[PDB]
């Protein structure tokens, strides 16, 4: 806390809008390659 | 159909099922107890990571676990009973023991686990009371309003004052026990002299009563 | 990790002989065991299989009723009893361990052989029986199954063994893709249904020998004819 | 219908059978998949199945007593229906004695039980209820010799044995409960034990004793027995209807 | 002296809070309000893994997404083949009190730990056809709440001693010690790149630790209760924490503040386990209400309920391809959901 609090005091903090935008971009980019979002046909479902 | 290797894998899984069933059958006939105490209470002297002791009485096995809390007490959910050991010789830490018992009794995950209470000091309590150096009423001002009930089970070699103090402490634990229990579990208060050898029998009888209560509860009798 | 077998000898035709396989260094109780015979001139031929826990028993269609395979897990040993020996049975017998679970590699270890002297199944055929090779080159061998070894679960049950003459055969690649534990990375198996191949790159010493491809799709466990490699 | 006063009896028995099927179906569905089957839940399960069969044959049999009288297939129907009846009484006795044994020896019941005795007793009692169906069936019984032609009181012996063992198990449980430490939950344990005893005796049992006495003395229902048989049938139907209630829904709604 | 240090710490905390507030201009809810919702997600249970005789406390999927390890209170570590429900392995443990599972990324090893304060690494793929304990890592003064495999030789384990430890398995000794938590650390989540990890503790704070440096880089304090579970976002620049206050929270590594709260008025049960979908759009959250929940990670809207357990859901996992989600509960049953 003597120096760690000051070490973490100055972080390269980008705006919350930028973080939200990149999170949403990642979510939309990979939304077409996972099965829990859109169910896959039973032919390609191992379970 | 499944292939030959898949059939052999299924056979291996069936053998594993049989081994697990056998292990569970052997482990079902043991009773798991959770030993708890604050300090200098003689928890390890009750019966003559985790310290685990197995003792067998009346052809039944008991497992006693002590850990040397709100997080790891969650694991002991299927334990048959919590054995809480209290040092009654002193009174400065007696209220700390009362708060500890209240916290354990009112724990969310221990809402169906009964407690066997071992007030571990009997002779030391007698010496402390008879000496008169320490005023028990000073720590607990409820002595003026507390009187020994008409129905008493004193031993042959006892003094009325020592019996009154012992019953006061037992009552001071059982009011906490009975305040919020909803009937799902019951505290079993006892008194040991730290030299008494009939302590595993007491745990055995209390656990038999606990198991009887569970049988009555989940078989529609209670 | 040791399978030492005893038995064998001069037996008159129609006689009976029991031969044993003592297993040490591994959990014999959890391994399904095989007896596999090979003729003095011909290749490998699976004989019998005793499962783990003795729950499942299989024999070849040529020795059914006259051979009895059993195991003694507490004694960690395997038994093969024979009845009515014939001259077409005299061979060299191998005791093979094989454990079956997901990702397992059955036919891991083959014990040293016992020499016995008496005096519907799918076909795995190796087109080439002997090829000339030189160290440091690249060679490829192939064999064909009677029917596709691909299964509905995506596993193609093809196993490659290298005899290395003068010693018992050892597993090289299993399920036609996977590599056995301890074999060099130069070996590589591939192929599709009814057509599989094994490629050896930069052959070194202790590589020449007879290569057998066998199937584990159905329990008759047909072996290949073998493919000898020579300098 | 000997002369009259049958439509109301049929309607009441049909309503009781309908609610019995409803209760047995819901309890069977709940216990088949949404249950753990610890030690006695299997007993409630097969008892509910037996009751479902019992009121199933009850609904199959009773309403045709008014139309297209044949007096022949009804004997077959009651003979078939008496098998789920004995099955249900047998599992009632099994439940009673299992509770008595759990109270008497809790350590053995929890620790030393084989964890499969319930299914063994299940199949044994079902197979035994397949037996003792030859009470009235003195028809080509001798296919060879030492058999009771008319006075075959073995089914009655089995029924009375089930009754006495159930009663003695309940009595022993009550004595053990009253002769120990008193936490005093003796307000609903009394009512549930007495209710089980009554629904076993005041209902259900009258049908069995009527059947035993009717096959003991060959009575053709005459002109005065056209009302007591209907009463016994309705009592048995009510017992089979209320059995799933008292044995599972009381516990389900208790918490 | 002490007063000056306390005043300096308070001023630094106020400055950090002001910096976080200045970097907040629009919440993710406002940004994603103009986005089509996930709708209703109906996962059905395809496989049920029976064979555990006690409450299941942890599980971990394999990297091949077919084998899964599980630990229960009966002192058995069981490796299942999820496709066939076949039991690939089942081995006993020295201590029956085990509350964490780890599956090596290669699959050659598994890990376990609990009230014995020892992390046991078991070798699966070996000779002699049986798995044996390959290593016993000791040095934690408290119970082990989570353990994760950095690789086949490194392992990060968080304990109740209010610490985490990076061990080299070959040496068996602690390579790095991460300290700074004031309460029992209950969970840890390795980053996808495996260079830093987040650890949640009983002090209602989630701390991001750099594995290479060995020092805490960021601290997040949004919860008001012990953080039971933590899960890194698939991107690696965010994570989700689940605590006893019946709320989940989304934090960012670059924004240094909470993003969304996943809570409902009808939910009062604490969180026991959290997980993300493959794309990170759905946050799977195991609860104490005997059932799991699916949250829209971008809109904080419930998508569905995974209610198949008769007791609380203790462990959760999602396969690397996201095909299935495995939930293990205290009713000794593991269920795979698709
Ligand atoms: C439960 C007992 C078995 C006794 C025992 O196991 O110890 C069963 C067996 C045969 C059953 C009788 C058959 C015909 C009897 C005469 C009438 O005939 P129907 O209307 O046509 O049925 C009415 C039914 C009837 C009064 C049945 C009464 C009773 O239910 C019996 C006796």
């Amino acid at each position: 806390l003597v120096e760690q609090l000051k070490m973490e005091a100055n972080i390269d903090r980008i705006k919350v809008s930028k973080a939200a935008a990149d999170l949403m971009a990642y979510c939309e980019a990979h939304a077409k390659e996972d099965p829990l979002l859109t169910p896959v046909p039973a032919s390609e479902n191992p379970f | 159909t499944v292939s030959a290797e898949d059939k052999a894998a299924a056979e291996r899984s069936k053998m594993i099922d049989k081994n697990l069933r056998e292990d569970g059958e052997k482990a079902r006939r043991t009773l798991r107890l959770l030993l708890l105490g604050a300090d200098n209470s003689g928890k390890s002297t009750i019966v003559k990571g985790i310290f685990e002791t197995k003792f067998q009485v009346d052809k039944v096995n008991f497992h006693m676990f002590d850990v040397g809390r709100r997080k790891w007490i969650q694991c002991f959910n299927d334990v048959t009973a919590i054995i809480f050991v209290v040092d009654s010789s002193d009174y400065n830490r007696l209220q700390e023991a009362l708060n500890d018992f209240k916290s354990i009794w009112n724990n969310r995950w221990l809402r169906t686990i009964s407690v066997i209470l071992f007030l571990n000091k009997q002779d030391l309590l007698a010496e402390k009371v008879l000496a008169g150096k320490s005023k028990i009423e000073d720590y607990f001002p409820e002595f003026a309003r507390y009187t020994t009930p008409e129905d008493a089970t004193p031993e042959p070699g006892e003094d009325p004052r020592v019996t009154r103090a012992k019953y006061f402490i037992r009552k001071e634990f059982v009011d906490i026990s009975t305040a919020s229990g909803d009937g799902r579990h019951i505290c079993y208060p006892h008194f040991t002299c730290a030299v008494d050898t009939e302590n595993a029998r007491r745990i055995f009888n209390d656990c038999k009563d606990i198991i009887l209560q569970m049988n009555l509860r989940e078989y529609n009798l209670v | 990790v040791q399978l030492v077998e005893s038995g064998g000898g001069l037996v008159q035709p129609g006689g009976s002989r029991k031969l044993s396989c003592s297993a040490s260094g591994f959990a014999f109780s959890s391994f399904g065991m095989h007896w596999v015979r090979q003729a003095p001139e011909k290749g490998l031929e699976w004989v019998a299989y005793i499962s783990s826990g003795s729950g499942t028993i299989y024999y070849a269609d040529t020795v059914k009723g006259r051979f009895t395979i059993s195991r003694d897990d507490p004694k960690n040993t395997l038994f093969l009893q024979m009845t009515s020996l014939r001259s077409e049975d005299t061979a060299m017998y191998y005791c093979v361990r094989s454990i079956y679970y997901y990702g397992s590699s059955p036919f891991d270890f083959w014990g040293q052989g016992t020499t016995l002297t008496v005096s519907s199944d799918i076909v795995m055929t190796q087109a080439t029986s002997s090829v000339p090779v030189t160290p440091g080159e690249s060679v490829s061998i192939s064999c064909r199954s009677s029917k596709s070894l691909l299964h509905s679960n995506g596993n193609t049950y093809l196993y490659w063994f290298l005899q290395r003459p003068g010693q018992s055969p050892q597993l090289l690649i299993y399920r036609m893709s996977n590599l056995a534990s301890g074999v060099p990375d130069r070996f590589s198996g591939s192929g599709s249904g009814t057509a599989f191949t094994l490629t050896i790159s930069r052959l070194e010493a202790e590589d020449v020998g007879v290569y057998y491809c066998m199937q584990h799709l159905e329990y008759p466990l047909t072996f290949g004819a073998g493919t000898k490699l020579e300098l | 219908p000997c002369y009259n006063q049958t439509l109301s009896f049929t309607v009441l028995t049909c309503i009781i059978s309908l609610v019995g099927l409803t209760g047995n179906a819901v309890v069977l569905w709940l216990l088949g998949y949404r249950m753990r089957r610890n030690a006695v839940s299997i007993y409630i399960l097969n008892l509910a199945a037996a009751d479902f069969l019992f009121l199933s044959f009850q609904i199959i049999r009773l309403p045709l007593r008014l139309i297209n009288i044949s007096h022949l297939i009804r004997k077959i129907l009651v003979s078939v229906m008496t098998f789920p009846y004995f099955t249900g009484l047998s599992m009632l006795s099994a439940i009673s004695t299992e509770r008595c044994l759990s109270v008497l020896w809790p350590i053995w019941y929890r620790c030393r039980r084989p964890t499969h005795l319930s299914a063994v007793v299940c199949v044994l009692l079902w197979g035994l209820s397949l037996l003792f169906s030859m009470l009235e069936w003195r028809f080509c019984d001798f296919l060879f010799s030492s058999w009771c032609e008319t006075s075959d009181f073995i089914p009655v012996a089995w029924l009375i044995f089930l009754c006495v063992v159930l009663c003695v198990s309940s009595l022993v449980l009550l004595v053990r409960i009253l002769c120990g430490s008193r936490k005093m939950p003796l307000t609903r344990l009394y009512v549930t034990i007495l209710l089980t005893v009554l629904v076993f005796l005041l209902c259900g049992l009258p049908f069995g004793i009527l059947g035993a006495l009717i096959y003991r003395m060959h009575l053709n229902l005459e002109v005065l027995y056209c009302h007591v048989y209907l009463v016994c049938m309705s009592l048995s139907s009510l017992n089979s209807s209320a059995n799933p209630i008292i044995y599972f829904f009381v516990g389900s709604f208790r918490q | 002296e002490l007063d000056q240090l306390r005043q300096e710490a308070e001023q630094l905390k106020n400055q950090i809070r002001d910096a976080r507030k200045a970097c907040a201009d629009a919440t993710l809810s406002q940004i994603t309000n103009n986005i089509d919702p996930v709708g209703r997600i109906q996962m059905r249970t395809r496989r049920t893994l029976r064979g555990h005789l006690a409450k299941i406390y942890a599980m971990h999927w394999g990297t091949d997404s077919r084998l899964l390890v599980s630990a229960s209170q009966d002192g058995k570590l069981i490796i299942w083949d999820s496709y066939t429900t076949n039991k690939v392995h089942a081995i006993p443990l020295r201590s029956s009190w085990v509350m964490t599972c780890a599956y090596a990324p290669s699959g050659n090893y598994v890990a376990c730990g609990g009230l014995d304060n020892i992390c046991s690494i078991y070798n699966l793929k070996t000779r002699e056809g049986n798995v044996r304990v390959s290593r016993e890592l000791a040095g934690h003064t408290g119970y082990l709440s989570c353990c994760r495999f950095l690789d086949d030789n490194q392992i990060v384990t968080s304990s109740g001693d209010t610490t985490c430890a990076l061990w080299d398995i070959e040496t068996g000794q602690q390579t790095t010690t991460f300290t700074g938590h004031t309460g029992d650390v209950m969970s840890l989540s390795l980053a996808p790149d495996t260079r830093l990890f987040v650890s949640g503790a009983c002090d209602a704070s989630a701390k991001l630790w750099d594995v290479r440096e060995g020092m805490c880089r960021q601290t997040f304090t949004g919860h008001e209760s012990d953080i039971n579970a933590i899960c890194f976002f698939p991107n690696g620049n965010a994570f989700a924490t689940g605590s006893d206050d019946a709320t989940c929270r989304l934090f960012d590594l670059r924004a240094d503040q909470e993003l969304m709260t996943y809570s409902h008025d009808n939910i009062i049960c604490g969180i026991t386990s959290v997980s993300f979908s493959k794309s990170g759009r759905l946050l799977l959250a195991g609860y104490d209400d005997f059932n799991c929940n699916v949250w829209d990670a971008l809109k904080a809207d419930r998508a569905g309920v995974l209610a198949g357990h008769d007791n609380r859901v203790s462990c959760l996992g999602v396969t690397d391809d996201g095909m299935a989600v495995a939930t293990g509960s205290w009713d000794s049953f593991l269920k795979i959901w698709n």
